[PDB]
DNA sequence: TGCGAAATTCCATGACA
DNA sequence: ATTGTCATGGAATTTCGCA
DNA sequence: TGCGAAATTCCATGACA
DNA sequence: ATTGTCATGGAATTTCGCA
């Protein structure tokens, strides 16, 4: 403050203040003649308050804050002080957007067998059809083979009724879903344990995580739409038609229909493939086992030029889920306890609870 | 001749009437000929309409080339004939009053009777588990269960315990008591 | 049909059917032994129906359709026939997504003078504040200088009341807005003509077109949010504070505040720039005129690797604006009358009306 | 000494009472000293509160270093003093009862009177156009209008016609009739 | 051991949430 | 305590039919 | 006529619709 | 009959302070 600025006025050298400019008193303040003009050098003790007044005018970031200050002031390493405040502005931290993208997506392995994993989800509400408003969509992870059930609500009870009908055929090892009320209820938990089924949940608000079923929803709606062109939206009677139609459609990249991947032979449906007519069932199944292992698997794409990947003990912020109007889009900062994989983390949320969370719902807190 | 395959032939039949379970009285039985895989559907009657309603569910998953049945009224109606024709399913009838399938239908009748006793009215709920049992039951002729043959894989519900399937002492007496 | 297939069975050459494979009769049909297996060759007269039955199973595109057919059939140039049908499937054409991106955005010139152009828009509804729910945002094109007015509705009448207050200061040449009810009403048209103001409209559902104000909305909400952290959302009293705060904030890329760009001198606000203290007003204004011409101008970015640009007489489809559930996302095909610029077109919509339309709300109809 | 600039000094004053126009009686007059640019605000009273309410609008656009006024009650109140202090505006008073600004205030009084006749009650609506006129009016001393000086550009509403500003024969007689 | 055309594969784009 | 996906239709690349 | 650090500029990212 | 925009904060690049 007044200590540092004293030695300066007489003309001795202090670290940070370049010796080649002339520093003087005038109007009761220490000044300095810089190329841009004459600026006041405030005492170290005044600087925090200044940076703060500047930043608070419009809660501006680094440069826009600095340009306000530089209008009247100069001191050594001004931006360092600006950045210090930005890092401590609760309001900027929870309101500003990020400008670093997530790391590149994972392409988890395809389940090895049919019934290893189901992805499940609800579509709707849809226009009423015979008093029904939702569709339960169950997608086998390995085959893509999909079951459709109309329901009146996305409820646990309607979920159980449908899955009892489906699990008549086979019981899956795992069933993966989002954290919706219907799948997280204890009633559903019991129903699963009762059967040796493990429940897997997607991180919250990240449907990419159950992308298989989300994606299948797209085909389901797309085909319903086409079949409903210029007629009233009576979808109930078409569920069975759509289910069959999709289960027997080729994926160009795989060169197989989900039906084939499930049974290794077409049923009596139009254009049934006949290639294995002369093989015994047992020979057929052996060629199926081979087909299942050799399916195309996508690889993780290149990182975008400005991504971040989570590091343990990093300060990060979770996105507010359903933020009210004129309220911040981000939660207060929190700490990365564990890096489950490069795209998934456990955070201690300052309450503090352990939350498992996608990096897509995260930003790295700015200014360290 | 080409080898036998799944979906080549479905064998359907009704079982009932049974005691009322949640409004249902009968069971449509569908057994795939090659695999011995069984599907069961509760109906309220052995009618053409109940058959079409149930088969619509099944034929949403897989369509047989041929359906085989006895000459039950539900199966010989021309409604049912029209239904099959619409789906390119050829219909096939055993002559009136006259292998692997036959045994399966025995297993089903018997396994029902077993569990139907003590709870003659709760069978609707048991259909799923009955099927799972039937379908993960080892076939002495083939080295495989119907599940294995259908899907080419082991199942997550193996029924390692082959059961009595026979009626114990307590049950014979309370089956002779229920039917009084 | 039976003509072409006849010469073939005897073993003579027809264009399209390779001479090196053996073609024969069996079961009443012409067959052929191809590497993949034995396929039926249908008569030319049967082929359209086949392609159609195949395509209709799940309304599948090129490959997924072809793979169904190839299960039973072979004929010359099968895909050509598949593509012919896809091009005539009304339902596929209006339901499928595009897979070609728009051409690269234009960066129109900055208005040369303050008051040359205003961009205007409404924000809201917002939580009630003193009975107010909307904000009228008026942004000067050249300066960024922005006026804020709270309103009860996004109505013409409230628009006129506000613009009368603002145009007390100066009258603009042009006022640009979206095609909202409030700006397209005849009452507003009259109010503008009455004053020598030209009305400019954005193409429909393309706010990028008035991006200046849309973007300013973001800062307006962002700053209101920060100032409202942990207090009840009483925004009415803050409009004047926000307006001032923003008008006097630096754009890092320009190195100027909109206020400076408008007046060439700061008013009595915190951290007022003093660089022109010694110049006469007239010298100041002369340096302002120079500053205004030399502002940074962004350039049009690179095209994405698979973009399309509109060509006159091309078949294209306009996106349905507020499509109902399970209804197509695209209108029927239509023709490009005029290419206004590479990102804007006039289409005859088959009704047929002339509509001016952004290419972002367009897809090029598939399969010619 | 440094040259005169816009926002160096605002000159404010009230005009009124006037005939009721849409509930308003007075006009706060703000003239920027250097440029001669005029802002007008309708008020219901020449009170400190009406002054702060109106100046809040203006000071949302630009803030003067100094405000100059006569010793009107609205301007000498300590509420108004507190208001100015809050914004770093220094207050400046002409001594009781005692250039470019003076002429502008004349123009305003006169131009109002002109248009106020025939429609003494519709003045509220006319304020915008009155300002535009005043501000695109050529200054004989400087080569420029206040608009030009404020913004450094020509305006899209030049008032090429300098007007009588004087009261015609029909108006003198109906001003002598209205005020009866 | 090479050419023109057809077939197949590649892959950006967008939509499910 | 967990993780994107895949139909689509022009373009790019490979294969086929023929010498 | 070159070094280390500070200042400035670059620019991807995302959010307004 | 018309058209994206720009605050943001790490990284990249340039400039400064000094010999
Ligand atoms: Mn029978
Ligand atoms: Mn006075
Ligand atoms: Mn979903
Ligand atoms: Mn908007
Ligand atoms: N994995
Ligand atoms: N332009
Ligand atoms: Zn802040
Ligand atoms: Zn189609």
């Amino acid at each position: 403050l007044d200590a540092e600025l004293d030695q300066l006025l007489q003309g001795h050298y202090i670290k940070g203040y370049p010796k080649q400019y002339t520093y003087f008193l005038e109007d009761g303040k220490v000044k300095v003649s810089r190329p841009e003009g004459v600026k006041i050098i405030p005492p170290q003790s005044d600087r925090q308050k200044i940076v703060l007044q500047a930043h608070n005018l419009a809660h501006t970031g680094r440069e826009a804050t600095l340009l306000k200050i530089a209008n009247l002031y100069w001191w050594p390493n001004m931006r360092k002080d600006v950045v210090k405040q930005l890092g401590r502005c609760q309001q900027c931290l929870i309101t500003n957007a990020s400008n670093k993208a997530s790391g590149p997506i994972l392409r988890p392995d395809r389940p090895q067998k049919p019934f290893d994993k189901f992805f499940i989800d609800y579509i709707g509400p849809l226009p009423p059809s015979q008093g029904y408003l939702y569709v339960l969509v169950v997608v086998d992870g390995m085959t893509g083979f999909t079951w459709l059930y109309p329901t009146k609500a996305p409820s646990t009870s309607a979920t159980v009724k449908s899955l009892n009908v489906l699990t008549s055929i086979a019981i899956p090892k795992v069933i993966h879903s989002d954290q919706g009320a219907a799948f997280t209820s204890s009633t559903f938990a019991e129903w699963a344990k009762e059967r040796g089924i493990h429940l897997e949940f997607s991180t919250p608000y990240h449907p990419q995580s159950h992308g298989k079923v989300e994606r299948k929803n797209s085909d389901i709606k797309r085909l319903l739409t086409k079949l409903l062109v210029g007629r009233p939206t009576k979808w109930y009677d078409l569920l069975p038609v759509v289910q069959l139609a999709l289960n027997n459609t080729y994926s160009p990249v795989l060169k197989y229909t989900p039906h084939q991947l499930l049974f290794g032979i077409d049923s009596n449906t139009p254009f049934a493939n006949q290639d294995t007519l002369d093989l015994t069932r047992e020979e057929e199944l052996s060629l199926l086992q081979e087909i299942r292992t050799s399916l195309y698997h996508p690889s993780t794409p290149p990182a975008s030029s400005r991504s971040w990947s989570p590091v343990v003990g990093q300060l990060v912020q979770e996105r507010v889920a359903r933020p009210a109007s004129l309220r911040p889009r981000w939660h207060k900062p929190s700490t990365v306890l564990k890096v489950l994989n490069p795209r998934t983390v456990v955070i201690l949320d300052h309450l503090g609870n352990n939350r498992t969370v996608s990096i897509d719902n995260l930003k790295p807190t700015s200014h360290q | 001749d080409r080898p036998q395959k799944p979906f080549d032939k479905f064998f359907i039949d009704y079982i009932g009437p049974l005691p009322p379970s949640q409004g249902y009285l009968y069971v449509l039985v569908v057994v795939d000929g090659m695999t011995g895989f069984t599907w069961l559907y509760p109906t309220k009657a052995p009618s053409t309409s109940a058959t079409v309603k149930s088969l619509n569910v099944l034929t949403s998953i897989a369509i047989p080339k041929v359906i085989h049945s006895d000459q039950g009224a539900a199966f010989t109606s021309s409604t049912f004939a029209e239904w099959a024709k619409e789906r390119g399913i050829h219909l096939e009838f055993s002559t009136p009053y006259h292998g692997k399938v036959e045994r399966k239908n025995s297993d089903i009748k018997r396994l029902l009777t077993k569990l139907l006793v003590g709870r003659p009215t709760k069978w609707y709920d048991l259909l799923p588990v009955v099927q799972l049992a039937l379908n993960n039951t080892y076939s002495p002729v083939l080295k495989y269960t119907p599940h294995q043959l259908l899907f080419g894989i082991d199942s997550n519900t193996p029924f390692a315990n082959q059961d009595t399937l026979d009626l114990t002492r307590e049950e014979e007496l309370s089956l002779l008591q229920e039917i009084r």
